[PDB]
């Protein structure tokens, strides 16, 4: 049940728009400059500028989820985690969703916002548009369309450095992922844990006794390794409906923030809000 | 020797309980389904009687007419150096005796020639004075009773068992006590008749059997035929919806065994240590350490009884298969009444003063009467213990000094006031009871699977077999696994390796000082596509760790190629994308088209939004939508009453719970 | 689940009580009262954690029903995908239907 | 488990039905409700169980009859109250009884 | 039967109850307590002996 | 819930440490041991609901 | 190991008396045998005459 959850979760957040776009061959709308937050025709990669450097911020324990039996007993040396879990049972399967169709549903998401149902408007019009929902007079907005559009392109550029940096930012992102990791690696280390019985070894109980008397402590092994599996679904489903409430959050700030003005405040931003574009990231996204 | 397939035959009642209208998983010695079975068939041109094996029991069937098949006989060696069983029906009534025959090569009735002669007689019974009939028998030996089951169809077929599912029923239970591995048909001859019979083979598995509103055992799922038989059983239903499910992953049985022990030549010295001419006293009791030997022990079965036997850290029937580390004997000799004090926490004369055991002992003790050696008519008293000490002894101490005591230290001279000397004499003689009857005593300690070994059982090692799961014992040590070399590096006195998990990954080679890595031969993770029973029954099987292009895979029927999630078998690969009916992941989908077939998924309806910097469009039109929403709003309220859950109407067990603690009030105080 | 031994002999408390004493049955009885008590303690437990998800559907649905039934909402998306205009409540088992 | 023909010194009694009783069928003790029941067992059983491994049907021992075995507990029940502090009376609810 | 008692500060046994009286004497032994709040609760199912 | 007996004779450490070994001990404990980790455990998951 | 043995999970129970009186005799009775070479082990409650 938590598995099919979490494919739900993705879903309700990035694909909303039923409708996708092709992106904009031009990147420069009005003196606005919305290269670095769409894909690059001249660079292969699929995601965007912004997008390469949140991927790089975080570690991730796994690239592929395929980790095939002759690997494992090449590298017997090499003490490595995922080969222990594999071999007591654990595994860890894939998402539904690939990391490049989740970049299609942002490209097309920023391709629609900048380009308008369709009701295609110039990116100019839009933001006087904008500034009526503010409380400002439209005629603000052309009268210093220069210095707002060199005030933004110098904003989107402030990001830019503080990504290439270390930041605390994706914290909450790497903190999901250890937590993961450590929950698995917890269940192989209680494998070791007499829970009363003579031993914790199968193998060394069986060469040495009996049937009538191997049972006696075979039944206290499987007591208490059957006590381990129950506290780690346990403890999963709980985190489960934590990750369910932000999930259900974010999608709430797509349909309002980023499809819409919002006059909530402090909903979408410190100060009065004019629009918001979303980034995919690992097992989450960013405004 | 034709072969043919017993498709659902050969399932019997397990108990003699009634069960209905329910759904029961057992594990028993069962047929499994659509195995080979061997075809016999008596002709005048043909009369197929020979020896066929038990094999752990047999499924027996018959497909004749005019009563041709008439019995069996179950042995041995089928001679008359054997006890063997015959169970026939001579057209008068059902005869059964189990005797040492002296069996004929060929048995048969006339339209009788079974056996010359009998003797050493053990067991008898006698009852009361296009084929078109299929008689189905079971068989098996199991703590010295052959059980039988029967059933009986009426078929039609011309030279082959029919297909179907029929229950058998138990008929006889024959407390024989016999060995039995070879069985012969008994049939007659008229030439002979148009007649044939099947055999087939037992084999432990997990059947799901499904009782009927009256009784009967209508249906059965073996839960090791296929992936999909092995959900059911998992599930526990004959249904199954349409989606994708998680089965257990990849199985391998081992191909071989493997046995290392290290080589000795010389049988253990037990005549010098049983046998000794001397041993000493309690007090000053001797030790001695055994060298590399065999411990057989059953030349001692000719000789040497004992009263007393009793090992602590291990099993007795586990000693011939083990090897042990620093092994040692204890001698000495005490009084009858006092071998009961040899053993752990135990308190008394020997216990405190003279010899004391450790509480987490790990050996063997061994006692026996020897007042035709160690007695004298006139007296013997070379025998001495210790009665008086100042405090207690630790295990696996002595102490034989023979300094006068006297309470409370203030040490004093042989001839005063209360000074005496610590040491008695036994005295044991001729016409003595029992009680005061000399013993010998020998006392066994030695460490088992942790270290190098020196003494070994009786076994016959083996040839190395790497790369490939095997069977293994490493002295004394056994599982399950696959053997590599090793880049580990083992100091002299370490013999075994462990992990994290304290699992045993690495041992030395006893006889060339290899080391190797022992691991798993189970791995990897599998799942199974299915457009619902109801609708199929070919089902799809996905591999996440397999790369298809020494396959780790069940079977190849067909339409094998890779995928982002793995090797998937069974689904045909389409180009044009779907909305994914079934989500398989990464992005690939399965559907039901008629055959499974498997394709990427679309994300959407694709359009393009000309951008100008001086047109804009305005809606002329509108309609009216309406649109439902759902919501859960509230659940089932629920109330527990503990002790009806718990021992039911039972009062002593609602006594108990009391006793437990029985924490029941705060589970429903969450639950109100 | 009353059908699991938990390491005893048996899983009838009645077939126990009939052949062995009160000192051999009180082994046995203990290891069925562990396990009977910790299934009682697993289905509690669910329980809480399913009642803390149909909680917050329920405030959503009260959320709903003062914003969408009884006014006019400007929020994009949260009472239909088009501009909202009014709603009716109707009742259904255990939800209701906007 | 089965048929026995081995038993103890002991006087049996008459068969009480309807009725909520101590019971013991060939050295198998409890407490229940025993009425007449429409199952048919073959020769060789002696003996029913139920999904929950309980002991529900048996065959009489000297006439032969099929028995059905049901508890003698029974039903939902609440206590209303005021407060001892302002009265000591309370109220009884049963659910499952008209 | 099964009571519950009550010992003061001294140590002397002053009050008790029997928790098979009645059905307020029920609920009484099942919460520990001598003292009950207003409102509805749950006891055992109805027992035939 | 320090009062309860796990299946052990007695609930109290210092009763049976005074009159029994070390390996008959070691059963009593053992029960002990376990039943007080598993109530624990319910505090613990009860706080993070 | 050759003579006689008892299943793992045996349900019964074992008698034994002393039979001196009728069983012995001063010059020595010699018509009790027992097996003690054999190729393996015996299963329970079969026999090898
Ligand atoms: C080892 O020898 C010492 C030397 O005598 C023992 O110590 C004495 O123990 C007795 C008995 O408790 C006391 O009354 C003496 O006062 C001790 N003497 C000294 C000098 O300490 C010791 O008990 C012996 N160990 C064992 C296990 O018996
Ligand atoms: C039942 O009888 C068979 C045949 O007499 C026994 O099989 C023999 O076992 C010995 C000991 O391992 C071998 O040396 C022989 O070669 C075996 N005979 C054959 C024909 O293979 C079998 O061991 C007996 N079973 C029991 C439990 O005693
Ligand atoms: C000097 C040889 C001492 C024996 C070697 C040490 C350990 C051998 C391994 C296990 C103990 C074997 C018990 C031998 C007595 C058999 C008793 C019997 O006949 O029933
Ligand atoms: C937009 O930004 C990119 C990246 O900073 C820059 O290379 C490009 O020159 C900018 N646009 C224009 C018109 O200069
Ligand atoms: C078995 O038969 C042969 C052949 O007559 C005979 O020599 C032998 O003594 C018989 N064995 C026994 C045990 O009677
Ligand atoms: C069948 O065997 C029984 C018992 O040995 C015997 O009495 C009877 O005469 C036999 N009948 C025939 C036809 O051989
Ligand atoms: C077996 O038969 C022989 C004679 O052939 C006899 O001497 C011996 O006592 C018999 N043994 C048994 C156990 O009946
Ligand atoms: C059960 O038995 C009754 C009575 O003979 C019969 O009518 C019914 O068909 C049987 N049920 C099944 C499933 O055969
Ligand atoms: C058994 O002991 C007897 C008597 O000493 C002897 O004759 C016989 O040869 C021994 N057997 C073996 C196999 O050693
Ligand atoms: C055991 O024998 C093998 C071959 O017979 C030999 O290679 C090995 O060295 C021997 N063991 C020792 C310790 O010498
Ligand atoms: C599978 O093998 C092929 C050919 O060797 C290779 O191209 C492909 O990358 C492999 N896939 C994985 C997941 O290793
Ligand atoms: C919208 O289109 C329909 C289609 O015929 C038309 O009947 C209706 O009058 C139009 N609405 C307006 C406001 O023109
Ligand atoms: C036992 O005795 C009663 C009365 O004496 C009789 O009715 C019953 O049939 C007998 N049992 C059997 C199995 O016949
Ligand atoms: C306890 O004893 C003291 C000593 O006389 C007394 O004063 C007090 O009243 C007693 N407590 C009660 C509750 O009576």
């Amino acid at each position: 049940g938590i598995a099919a959850e979490q494919d739900r979760n993705t879903r309700e957040v990035f694909a909303q728009v039923k409708q996708m776009y092709k992106t904009p061959t031009l990147k420069y709308f009005g003196g606005f400059n919305f290269s670095q937050i769409l894909p690059d025709p001249l660079k292969p990669t699929k995601r965007s500028f912004i997008e390469d450097l949140l991927f790089n911020k975080v570690t991730l324990a796994d690239a592929g989820f395929m980790k095939q039996y002759g690997e494992c007993l090449g590298d017997i040396n090499a003490r490595d985690l995922i080969c222990a879990q594999k071999f007591n049972g654990l595994t860890v399967l894939p998402p539904l969703l690939t990391d490049d169709m989740i970049a299609a549903y942002t490209a097309a998401l920023v391709s629609g916002t900048a380009t308008a149902a369709a009701l295609q408007i110039p990116f100019a019009m839009q933001m006087a548009y904008r500034f009526n929902g503010i409380g400002v007079t439209q005629n603000v907005l052309y009268e210093n369309q220069k210095q707002i559009a060199n005030q933004f392109n110098k904003a989107i550029s402030q990001i830019q450095e503080s990504l290439t940096t270390t930041s605390t930012a994706l914290g909450k992102l790497q903190d999901v992922v250890n937590q993961n990791a450590q929950a698995l690696n917890t269940l192989v280390k209680q494998l070791s844990s007499n829970f009363g019985a003579i031993s914790s070894v199968l193998n060394d109980i069986l060469s040495r006794l009996d049937k009538v008397e191997a049972e006696v402590q075979i039944d206290r092994l499987i007591t208490g390794r059957l006590q381990s599996l129950q506290t780690y679904v346990t403890q999963q489903l709980i985190r489960a409906a934590e990750i369910r409430a932000s999930a259900n959050l974010a999608a709430t700030k797509m349909s309002e923030c980023v499809l819409g003005q919002s006059k909530r405040v402090d909903f979408c931003g410190k100060g009065y809000h004019l629009m918001s574009f979303p980034q995919a990231a690992p097992h989450g996204v960013v405004f | 020797y034709t072969q043919h397939t017993s498709s659902m035959r050969g399932v019997y009642y397990p108990d003699e309980i009634f069960r209905s209208d329910t759904l029961y998983l057992t594990q028993d010695l069962f047929l499994p389904f659509y195995s080979n079975v061997t075809g016999f068939h008596t002709i005048n041109h043909t009369f197929d009687n020979p020896v066929i094996p038990f094999k752990d029991g047999i499924y027996f069937a018959a497909t004749e007419k005019s009563n041709v098949v008439r019995g069996w006989v179950f042995g041995s060696t089928m001679n008359n150096k054997s006890q063997s069983v015959i169970i026939i029906n001579n057209s008068t009534n059902v005869v059964i005796r189990a005797c040492n025959f002296e069996l004929c090569d060929n048995p048969f009735f006339a339209v009788t020639m079974i056996f010359d002669n009998a003797f050493n007689c053990t067991f008898e019974y006698i009852s009361d004075a296009n084929f078109k009939h299929l008689r189905e028998f079971v068989f098996k030996n199991k703590d010295g009773f052959l059980y039988v089951y029967k059933g009986y169809q009426p078929i039609d077929v011309v030279r082959d068992l029919p297909s179907g599912f029929n229950t058998l029923k138990p008929i006889f239970k024959l407390p024989l006590g016999i060995n039995i591995t070879n069985f012969r048909a008994i049939l007659t001859a008229f030439g002979t008749s148009a007649a044939a019979y099947f055999v087939g083979y037992l084999k432990p598995t997990t059947f799901m059997l499904k009782y009927d509103e009256n009784g009967t055992i209508t249906d059965a799922v073996d839960c090791s035929q296929n992936p999909l038989a092995e959900l059911k059983c998992s599930v526990k239903s004959f249904e199954i919806d349409k989606g994708i499910y998680q089965t257990s992953n990849f199985r391998v049985v081992p191909s071989g065994d493997v046995v290392r022990f290290p080589n000795i030549t010389n049988l253990c010295p037990f005549g010098e240590v049983f046998n000794a001419t001397k041993f000493p006293s309690v007090y000053a009791w001797e030790r001695k350490k055994i060298s590399n030997c065999v411990a057989d022990y059953s030349v001692l079965y000719n000789s040497t009884f004992f009263s007393t036997f009793k090992c602590y850290g291990v099993s007795a029937t586990k000693l011939n298969d083990l090897c042990f580390s620093n092994v040692y004997a204890d001698s000495f000799v005490v009084k009858g009444d006092d071998v009961r004090q040899i053993a752990p926490g135990q308190t008394g004369v020997i216990a405190d003063y003279n010899y004391k055991l450790p509480d987490d002992f790990m050996g063997c003790v061994l006692a026996w009467n020897t007042r035709n050696i160690d007695a004298t008519s006139t007296g013997n008293y070379n025998y001495k213990y210790r009665y008086l000490r100042h405090g207690k002894l630790r295990p696996f101490e002595r102490d034989i000094s023979n300094v006068p005591f006297s309470p409370d230290g203030k040490p004093c001279t042989p001839p005063a006031l209360n000074c005496y000397w610590p040491l008695n004499d036994y005295g044991f003689y001729t016409t003595t009871g029992i009680g005061y009857q000399p013993y010998r005593v020998v006392v066994l300690s030695f460490e088992l699977l942790n270290a190098p070994a020196t003494v070994c059982g009786p076994k016959l090692s083996t040839d190395l077999i790497k790369n490939q799961c095997v069977n293994f014992n490493f002295n004394g040590l056994t599982g399950t696994g696959v053997l590599t070399p090793s880049s580990k590096r083992f100091q002299p006195f370490q013999q075994f390796g462990r992990d994290v998990s304290d699992f045993t990954d690495s041992v030395r080679d006893p006889k060339t000082s290899e080391i190797l890595d022992i691991s798993p031969c189970s791995f990897g993770g599998v799942s199974v596509i299915t457009p619902g029973t109801n609708a199929s029954s070919e089902v799809a099987v996905l591999y996440q760790d397999v790369n298809c292009t020494a396959w780790r895979i069940y079977s190849t029927g067909n339409n094998v190629f890779q995928t982002q999630a793995g090797c998937l078998i069974g689904a045909e690969h389409v180009d044009t994308s779907y909305e994914c009916d079934i989500p398989i992941g990464a992005g690939i989908c399965a559907s039901y088209h008629k055959s499974i077939v498997a394709y990427t998924m679309s994300l959407g309806a694709d359009s393009s939004i000309a951008y100008s910097n001086n047109t804009i469009a305005i809606p002329t039109n509108f309609s009216i939508s309406i649109t439902t929403e759902v919501m859960p709003v509230s659940m089932a309220k629920t109330s527990v009453d503990c002790n009806m859950y718990i021992c039911g109407d039972s009062t002593e067990c609602a006594n108990l719970l009391l006793q437990y603690g029985s924490f029941c009030t705060q589970l429903n105080r969450a639950l109100s």
